[PDB]
């Protein structure tokens, strides 16, 4: 059993943009033993726009193969836009798909000397299987444009790594971007094996000429069953420009059976350049230390906050012990008038 | 009144009028021409 459906529609006038040239075809085949084949191709041609598509589906029982492409391209004096997609899908025992997507444009407006361009490839490769997932994609793209109000150039590179196998989850993210004014690398790593552990690691590195530099690094290792938590939190921030100074944050601790200690350390020496050449002298010491045990505990918090000519130290320290009980409050602050 | 442009709007704005592209000087008394011809057939084999 087969059906042939063909269409030829042609509406013609002047102003060629107004003239289209349409063609659509459809063909089907179906024997009694049920291997099915289907195919489609649709075409329209008008000077303003032209998009083309072709899809051919096949079904040999357990085996199914799907192919379908669509590409559109806009063409005008100022700009020519180009988008293309090709899709290959096949299902025999697993479900694996690839869908590629190329984007492009080249826009130029010489009225104000404007030119923009961007090519983007957005492709997916994915595999599905009972007991396994293999997913990954690459967000690859670049850009450039020069306009009196706006000018930029750089390349973007994003890769997404995900996978499943057994009771362990694997996921890897790594973003690397470059630009004339902004440079940054962002790697992220996570892994956790069933109910056994958890591995978390962060890698952020931001580059900025106007602000200076900033470094954030931190790593996590949590083991389950024994209730151990040990994450390392550190960060260094160099500030340049209107705000100049250094901010350092050391975050340490260790949660253990019957033992818990927390070490938080936030430090900052900031001199903010206000309008009219006025500088705010921000210098503060925020330091924390905790320990916990079933029989004894202690908590200490110390703040030494100083603004310009006003300095304030706030001291608090509590310690629980059978031998002695600690209870003291130290409050001190000066405000020049 | 019956000489107005007829079109399908892929682009709604016309840089040049369709009549202008036609270069006519249409007047009221000019008989505009329209003719629609359509055929449809469904075929059954007489060989039964």
């Amino acid at each position: 059993a087969g059906i042939a459906a063909s269409i030829t529609a042609k509406g013609e006038s002047k102003l060629e943009v107004l003239n289209f040239d349409f063609q659509a075809n459809a063909q089907l085949s179906n024997p009694k033993i049920n291997p099915l084949a289907l195919k489609e191709s649709v075409k329209f041609s008008s000077k303003y726009l032209r998009t083309e598509h072709g899809s051919e589906m096949l079904f040999f029982g357990n085996a199914i193969e799907g192919k379908s492409n669509t590409v559109a391209s806009l063409h005008t004096e100022k700009n020519t836009l180009e988008l293309s997609n090709g899709v290959i899908v096949k299902i025999n025992n697993q479900l694996t798909l690839d869908s590629n997507t190329k984007y492009f444009h080249k826009l130029n407006i010489p009225k104000l000397d404007f030119s923009s361009q961007a090519d983007l490839r957005n492709e997916i490769k994915t595999l599905l299987k009972a007991g396994h997932i293999a997913w990954t994609s690459s967000g690859k793209g670049s850009w450039k444009w020069a306009c009196p109000r706006f000018s930029d150039e750089g390349t973007h590179e994003s890769q997404i790594s995900f996978t499943i196998e057994g009771p362990l989850t694997s996921f890897g993210l790594s973003n690397k971007i470059n630009s004339k004014h902004l440079r940054v690398n962002q790697n992220l790593v996570y892994e956790s094996g069933s109910l056994n552990f958890s591995k978390l690691e962060i890698q952020s590195q931001v580059d900025s000429q106007h602000v200076g530099h900033s470094v954030l690094t931190a790593k996590g290792m949590a083991l389950f069953g024994e209730g151990k938590a040990e994450f390392t939190g550190r960060h260094d921030a160099h500030l340049n420009g209107k705000v100049i100074g250094t901010l350092k944050n050391s975050l340490f601790f260790s949660a253990q059976p019957f033992e818990i200690t927390a070490s938080t350390n936030n430090e900052g020496n900031l001199k903010v350049r206000f309008p009219l050449r006025l500088t705010g002298k921000i210098d503060f010491l925020n330091n924390y230390a905790l320990f916990l045990s079933p029989s004894a505990q202690q908590a200490s918090w110390q703040v030494s906050a100083r603004f310009n000519q006003y300095k304030y130290n706030q001291n608090f320290s509590a310690g629980n012990n059978e031998n002695i009980m600690e209870a003291h409050v130290g409050i001190n602050g000066e405000a020049n008038l | 009144l019956l000489d107005s442009p007829i079109k399908v709007p892929l682009l709604l704005s016309e840089p040049i009028n369709i009549i202008d592209a036609l270069e006519m000087r249409d007047a009221v008394e000019k008989p505009q021409e329209f003719t629609i011809v359509a055929f449809v057939k469904y075929d059954k084999n007489q060989d039964v």
